[PDB]
């Protein structure tokens, strides 16, 4: 699909780095309320903090 | 003068303290995570 900013290429031909991969916005909320649950049983929730 | 003076200041205090109230409640979880039941 057309972008203005984006261009698809072959990871092993490219070589890319972490800023030459590109960013997106994801959400949250599904992964957080299993992470809530996680972190809840594990017992380590300033790690829970920090990433929310 | 006395119901009018009492309720005036009645309303005033209830409308300012009720702002001042939905300003704590708004940056209250940030400044204070560990009470936030949102991470528990």
């Amino acid at each position: 699909p057309w972008t203005t900013d984006t261009t698809f290429d072959d990871i092993i031909l490219s070589q890319p780095s972490k800023e030459d991969f590109a960013k997106f916005t994801k959400e949250a909320p599904l992964f957080l309320r299993f992470l809530k649950l996680v972190t809840d049983v594990e017992g380590r929730q300033e790690a829970f903090i920090q990433f929310a | 003068s006395v119901k009018f003076m009492d309720q005036k200041r009645s309303g005033e205090e209830t409308v300012y303290f009720k702002k001042e109230d939905e300003a704590l409640l708004r940056n209250l979880l940030a400044n204070h995570p560990e009470y936030d039941p949102k991470y528990s």
